């Protein structure tokens, strides 16, 4: 809920899932030898099958999508921006700061990000971006 | 397993402490402690710290990843205040 | 349609030369396997299998009995119309 | 208020929670196992995020500076478009007044339209013009999409053969040099920043002309509708008493000899965003309605294939010829904008969790075994292959003689060190093996004398005299 | 899949299937679905190396230097232990090695492994200097050496002087050794004449030798202006590199005198 | 004498019946540009060994007995020199190397899929492929550099 | 030149401390109190991180960062400052405090299993 | 040489040390016969007119002559 989103040991059933997901991804990225295999035709086809299977999944929209058919300066600004600007390239980049695109995968996809000194299984390098606020 | 830039000696004197040096190198060896070089004259080596002042981050330590490991006796207050963070060269100890 | 007898003579000349028991100098365009080349009867069965691998068509068991030399082996393949 | 920058430590935390429910939902969509509870949890999270966004719209209008800059740019663009539309309407009204002075009803209608525009605080004529231009552009895009779907059986395939950005900016430069006949880059980027919201058509028109090989400027009616729409839309002491804005003096003059490269980069950026909007809307048309092209009826495909054959015959013939009520609707508009922006948030969250689940499933799919190869015929080079490659073998030997053409041999396979050459003899199977059978006869004779004598081999376990344990593979036919 | 390989040539499709059949190779039992065992592969390597002459061994070592040597220079010993466990394909040894923390944590990272491409490119660049630029320099020096001397070739190609002379000597000795012909021993005496007089000495076993910095104890030519002018006038009247075709070697009017001077008595 | 330039050299090779593989100076291997290879050759020795081998005895390779002269210490010291070069890469003194087959075969399989569908040579091109998803083609192929235009701010007009 | 850039930076803090608004003066007092205690700037951390990401990005991302930040007056930062910031080891107790403040008992169980893995690697 | 003697004889200008070094190194770098015989004439003109003869000039004379030995040998082999 809304009260389960703040800090202070609230929302334990989903905070412990997220903290176990990032550690288990870090343990298989470093300590799993069987994942360092060059890809073959069984991997190349079935990943493209698994690429199209996730793309066939459509998100269930809510009831918001249903529709039918001296002014203030704040009220006239919302009506003028909706009619004159149908596509805004400046606001869609503000979404990238909120969603934080590739949050759990760019920790391992960057070039030279993780140092050699923190390449052990006891090391806590996936907790550097944790800010309590 | 020596490094020809840092792990060599300047003097001719044979102190015959190479067995204790390789024993302490095996003692300081860990999971990645065998990847770096072995210095037989590490007990006589004095590497000056080049960062006495600077930005002191809270989320980060004052130590670095690729730092030369100290001796059993080497403390950072041996070099005095007027010479702290000045020497760009590593020193070697010889006992008279 | 039918392959001429000039090329299939040279085709069956090369596959009999690469047999390890025979020599390359003993083989003539008119020669017998058991008499001239000095071959046991078990590898005469292996001779017609080399013809079944050179010419990919399967020779039947009754027609394999009728061939016993190289002049009959070059004659039987040239009459078979399914050869490429 | 959640999207304010003071609550960001909450915000991404909430996002991870939203991520987690999508982390099961697509999962419980892709196996089809009780996705209703995940949909209900996503609806509750969407209602909470809708309340957060309803507070955060005003909270980011008050605090966030990028939204204020976007609002100022949108207000300046709307004022420029309204000034251009008012100048065109004033020119039309001046022409109508110079043609006939008895225009009292037209003046009353113009006063009523000006009062309605002042009450709405916007130019309704420019809004209806932009709506009509976008509708005609969408109709032209749908017509060209169904024509490319039915005629050639393909859709939109963006590859390197298309019109690049340099050809696009050069085509726009020569187009507006055909329009005005005297121009610079500053006037071009000023016109493109003044328009800045009109949907461009010419790049997709050129791509469909390259795909269909027919002229499209005169034959369809939607192109002519877009063209006629683009036709009808196209003292000193007082200045001393006027205060000078210090913010304007910190910027250079636009007619400065140091700002040419900035204008070129602005032209490239505006052409890039125009081409990206064109690729966006054509890909939207190819994901919305081109999925039905694969499920289309056979009659609509076959008749259009006959039409394409008739067009090819016509092209061959052409080649032969050549040779209390306002506030409720305003609250509805505010709720529409808030639900639109929270759906824009949730779609980006959906794409992020979709690509992260794709990356984790691609991590998972590495350890699976490969495919089984189908059985082929046994590797055999016939005597006809030997006699067919004899001249190539001798030419490869001649090329292996000289060093300058040693690597220019056409047939060069390689093992570890050696280069394979063209074989001069057929490689057989049935003729070989005459020595191993005799060695096996001698070995089974000595092994029968061994079994009658009770002898053991060298110790197959890794003993001291044999450090590598060398074991013969125990075969079931070689049991005794 | 249609979108990945829409249109490519037949050499590309057979290269792709050759690559995919190379990487899908495993070592198990022959009847269990796998093509061969590890010991059969070791027997193939042993009897393949036995069937090579010295040219085949030379090409084998060149293939080691070009491809396998940078990968061995970059990879750690735990990485080649992992590769050995992948060769043997035993579940027992793989399960035994997966228990080790030092085996799993000390695996190599790909950004460090990307130096193998630059090292392989440098080794293949040196082999391209040798095998591809070599015969062109050999032809240009062997047709008209007075028109293209080794210093002209070293200036117009920019490799080195001694490297070009080593390329010429190696190419002539490689052409002689691969044809079962006794090599012309006078060629290092002709390309390294000053180096033959300076460096090549008879060396005894149980003692170390030195090198003379100068031949004579003399006064320098910078000490006086007249000695400086004499050195400059002598250097203008001198060559920089003398070869077999120059005017001091113009008294060799007979090929018998040519083989007498450069053969077996050049040190005398 | 003529033949110092490459046009006269190629004409003389045409008169001798030899088509030159190196027409101009940009097709010259230029061994002075090497940085890691002379550093390896200076300290330890020749990493090739069989580059100069007449009959099979002029090759420089470590001994098979082991110890300080064996293969393990030499490969360890070569790996230390490559580690010094890689530390020079990480601090920005050297450019970032391209993607090798050894580096790609040890990577995460999804990264191998992204590399083989993008055609990226350098990992910087892979970072541009991921951080700009609107840039690629419809088959996952990477678009060139000239087809991207960033937004220039008005604050450069001060 | 860094001292000139710091003068141009702290002119803004002096203007906000002498503006008269409550929020400007409180943020300027926060900046002064952070500078007097020796606490480093987060702007410098962002500058070092974006310089390293400009170094390790490809040419599209490099051109995007260079075109976004051409008008933003950034200090001329050497590569050695970015390498000095990057090569520092992270503090364990600060990470523990952040993981026990951001997350509650789940953070304590995660740190307990982390210390369990540490003592297992010690074995 | 034409502009050199036009500067010396007509305009009566005393040449500097750098333009003496240029006429030295031009005749030294040219592989024709008698180039050093005129470079030593320029050295004598530097000596008897008070122009400074630096040791770096002498080391560069030796280095440039040893470098232009290649051009001298090419112009001798062309004959």
């Amino acid at each position: 809920c809304f009260s389960s989103w703040n800090d202070g040991s609230e929302g334990y059933e989903w905070k412990s899932r997220a903290l176990s997901e990032k550690r288990s991804l870090a343990l298989e990225f470093l300590g799993n030898v069987n994942k360092r295999v060059s890809i073959h035709d069984a991997i190349r086809l079935k990943a493209d099958i698994n690429k199209k299977a996730i793309s066939n999944v459509s998100c269930p929209s809510f009831f918001s999508g249903i529709e039918g058919a001296h002014l203030s300066p704040s009220d006239a600004s919302l009506l003028k921006e909706e009619f004159l600007c149908d596509y805004d390239p400046s606001d869609t980049k503000r979404m990238a700061k909120w969603v934080n695109l590739r949050s759990e995968t760019s920790d391992y996809q960057s070039y030279g990000a993780i140092p050699e000194g923190e390449r052990s299984l006891w090391s806590a390098w996936y907790l550097r971006n944790i800010k309590a606020g | 397993f020596v490094d020809l830039e840092t792990g060599t000696s300047l003097y001719f004197r044979d102190t015959r402490d190479s067995a204790e040096a390789i024993a302490h190198a095996a003692d300081s060896k860990g999971i990645k402690g065998m990847d770096n070089a072995i210095d037989l004259y590490n007990e006589y080596r004095i590497v000056p710290d080049l960062y006495p002042e600077g930005f002191q981050w809270k989320h980060k330590l004052n130590t670095e990843y690729n730092q030369w490991r100290s001796n059993t006796w080497l403390t950072p207050d041996l070099i005095p205040k007027e010479h702290r963070g000045r020497f760009l060269c590593n020193f070697q100890l010889n006992i008279v | 349609y039918l392959l001429n007898k000039d090329d299939v003579l040279t085709r069956v000349l090369e596959v009999v030369k690469n047999f390890e028991k025979v020599d390359a100098s003993k083989v003539t365009p008119q020669s017998h396997f058991v008499n001239d080349l000095g071959l046991n009867s078990l590898d005469v069965v292996e001779v017609v299998f080399a013809i079944e691998q050179e010419f990919i068509l399967d020779i039947p068991d009754h027609d394999a009995e009728k061939i016993q030399s190289i002049t009959d082996a070059v004659e039987y393949i040239s009459q078979n119309p399914m050869a490429k | 208020s959640l999207f304010d920058p003071e609550n960001v430590h909450r915000l991404e935390n909430a996002m991870t929670h939203v991520k987690q429910v999508f982390a099961d939902y697509v999962h419980k969509k892709r196996e089809g196992v009780s996705t209703e509870a995940e949909r209900r949890m996503l609806a509750n999270l969407t209602a909470e995020l809708n309340l957060e966004t309803q507070k955060h719209l005003a909270n980011m209008f008050k605090y966030a500076e990028m939204r204020l800059r976007q609002v100022k740019l949108e207000e300046r663009h709307h004022q420029l478009a309204e000034i251009e539309r008012l100048r065109r309407m004033a020119q039309q009204r001046g022409g109508v007044k110079g043609r006939k002075g008895g225009s009292r009803k037209m003046s009353r209608m113009e006063r009523l339209k000006r009062v309605i525009n002042r009450a709405v605080g916007l130019d309704i004529a420019v809004a209806e013009t932009v709506l009509t231009e976008m509708q005609a552009q969408e109709e032209f895009l749908q017509f060209c999409e169904v024509f490319a779907r039915l005629t050639l059986g393909s859709g939109f395939k963006h590859t390197g053969k298309d019109e690049n950005l340099s050809a696009y900016i050069e085509s726009l430069r020569k187009l507006y040099s055909m329009d005005a006949a005297t121009l610079s880059t500053l006037d071009v980027v000023q016109y493109y920043s003044s328009k800045e919201g009109a949907h461009p058509v010419d790049w997709a028109k050129r791509w469909y002309e390259r795909a269909l090989l027919l002229p499209l400027q005169s034959t369809p009616e939607y192109q002519k509708l877009l063209q006629i729409q683009q036709r009808d839309e196209s003292v000193a002491r007082i200045k001393t008493q006027k205060v000078v804005n210090l913010v304007e003096k910190m910027f250079m003059d636009p007619k400065d000899k140091r700002l040419e490269s900035l204008h070129e980069k602005r032209l490239r950026y505006l052409a890039h965003m125009q081409m990206e909007r064109q690729i966006r809307c054509v890909r939207e048309n190819a994901k919305l309605f081109d999925g039905v092209e694969n499920m289309p009826e056979a009659a609509q495909c076959r008749e259009l294939y006959e039409k394409i054959m008739e067009k090819k015959t016509a092209q061959c013939n052409m080649t032969s010829p050549p040779e209390r009520s306002i506030a409720e609707e305003l609250r509805a508009l505010h709720q529409q904008r808030k639900e639109k922006m929270t759906m824009r948030i949730l779609g980006i969250i959906e794409n992020d969790v979709k690509t992260e689940m794709e990356w984790l499933q691609n991590m998972e799919e590495a350890e699976r075994p490969p495919l089984l190869p189908i059985p082929e015929n046994m590797s055999y080079v016939s005597a006809a292959d030997v006699q067919a490659w004899r001249e190539l073998r001798e030419d490869d030997e001649r090329k292996a003689a000289n060093p300058f053409e040693r690597r220019r041999r056409t047939f060069q396979p390689e093992l570890l060190g050696q280069a394979w050459s063209v074989p001069n003899k057929p490689l057989l199977f049935w003729g070989t093996g005459v020595s191993a059978v005799q060695q096996a006869l001698r070995h089974v004779a000595e092994d029968a004398e061994r079994k009658r004598q009770g002898l053991l081999l060298a110790p197959p376990y890794p003993c001291a005299e044999n450090p590598w344990g060398w074991r013969l593979a125990k075969d079931i036919l070689d049991d005794n | 899949a249609s979108g990945k390989d829409n249109t490519m040539s037949d050499d590309d499709v057979i290269r792709n299937i050759i690559k995919e059949r190379w990487k899908t190779l495993e070592f198990g039992d022959r009847n269990a679905g796998y093509p061969c065992t590890f010991g059969d592969y070791i027997q193939f390597l042993n009897e393949w190396f036995k069937s090579l002459d010295e040219e085949g061994m030379q090409r084998l070592r060149e293939h080691f230097d070009r491809r396998i040597r940078p990968l061995l220079a970059v990879m750690s010993p735990v990485d080649i232990l992992w590769l050995e466990a992948l060769t043997q394909n035993s579940p027992h040894n793989k399960e035994q090695l997966q228990r080790k923390i030092a085996f799993q944590t000390s695996l190599g990272t790909p950004e460090f492994f990307d130096m193998s491409k630059r090292l392989r490119y440098e080794i293949n660049e040196d082999y391209k200097v040798r095998d591809e630029l070599g015969p062109e320099l050999f032809a240009l020096w062997s047709k008209a050496p007075e028109r293209w001397p080794p210093e002209r070739l070293s200036k117009m190609y920019g490799l080195d002087f001694t490297l070009v002379r080593k390329i010429l000597v190696w190419h002539h000795f490689k052409a002689c050794y691969d044809a079962c012909v006794e090599p012309d021993w006078s060629l290092p005496k002709r390309l390294f004449a000053l180096e033959w007089i300076r460096d090549v000495r008879a060396r005894k076993h149980g003692l170390f030798y030195g090198k003379m910095r100068f031949a004579e104890q003399k006064i320098t030519f910078y000490s006086d202006r007249f000695l400086f002018r004499d050195l400059v006038n002598r250097r203008e009247a001198s060559y920089a590199n003398v070869w077999e075709m120059d005017d001091p070697y113009r008294f060799l009017q007979t090929e018998q005198d040519y083989e007498d001077y450069w053969g077996d008595n050049y040190d005398v | 004498p003529k033949g110092e330039t490459f046009e006269e050299k190629n004409e003389a090779l045409r008169m001798m019946g030899i088509t030159s593989s190196f027409q101009t100076k940009d097709l010259v291997p230029q061994p002075d540009r090497q940085k890691l290879l002379p550093l390896i050759r200076r300290e330890e020795g020749e990493i090739a060994g069989s580059l100069w081998a007449m009959d099979g005895g002029e090759l420089s390779y470590p001994k098979d007995g082991g110890g300080p002269q064996g293969w393990g210490v030499r490969l360890w010291r070569e790996r230390q020199l490559v580690k010094r070069e890689y530390q020079k890469v990480l601090d920005g003194y050297r450019p970032v190397p391209q993607l090798s087959t050894l580096g790609n075969s040890v990577r995460t399989a999804g990264d191998q899929l992204d590399i083989e569908r993008s055609g990226a040579q350098t990992p910087g091109e892979l970072s541009d492929y991921r951080n700009f998803p609107d840039n690629r083609f419809d088959g996952g192929q990477l678009k060139p550099e000239s087809e991207a235009a960033p937004a220039v701010p008005f604050s450069a007009e001060l | 030149e860094r001292l000139a850039w710091l003068r141009d930076v702290w002119a803004q803090i002096d203007a906000d401390y002498r503006s008269g608004d409550s929020a400007r003066q409180e943020t300027a007092a926060q900046e002064i109190s952070a500078a007097l205690r020796g606490e480093p700037n987060d702007y410098m951390r962002w500058v070092y991180e974006t310089k390293r990401e400009l170094r390790f990005a490809g040419p599209v991302g490099r051109r995007a960062i260079q075109e976004e930040l051409q008008a933003a007056e950034l200090p001329e930062v050497l590569d050695e400052e970015v390498n000095r910031y990057h090569d520092l080891k992270l503090n364990m107790m600060e990470i523990e405090r952040e993981v026990k403040a951001k997350y509650g008992v789940a953070g304590q169980q995660h740190w307990a299993e982390l210390q369990a893995a540490k003592d297992e690697e010690y074995i | 040489e034409k502009l050199f003697q036009e500067m010396i004889l007509k305009k009566d200008l005393s040449p500097s040390r750098r333009t003496y070094h240029c006429m030295i190194f031009m005749h030294l770098s040219s592989g024709e016969e008698g180039g050093t015989a005129r470079a030593l004439r320029y050295l004598e003109a530097m000596e008897r007119a008070g122009i400074q003869v630096r040791p770096s000039l002498l080391k560069k004379i030796v280095r440039v002559n040893n470098a232009a030995g290649y051009k001298r040998d090419m112009k001798r082999r062309a004959r």
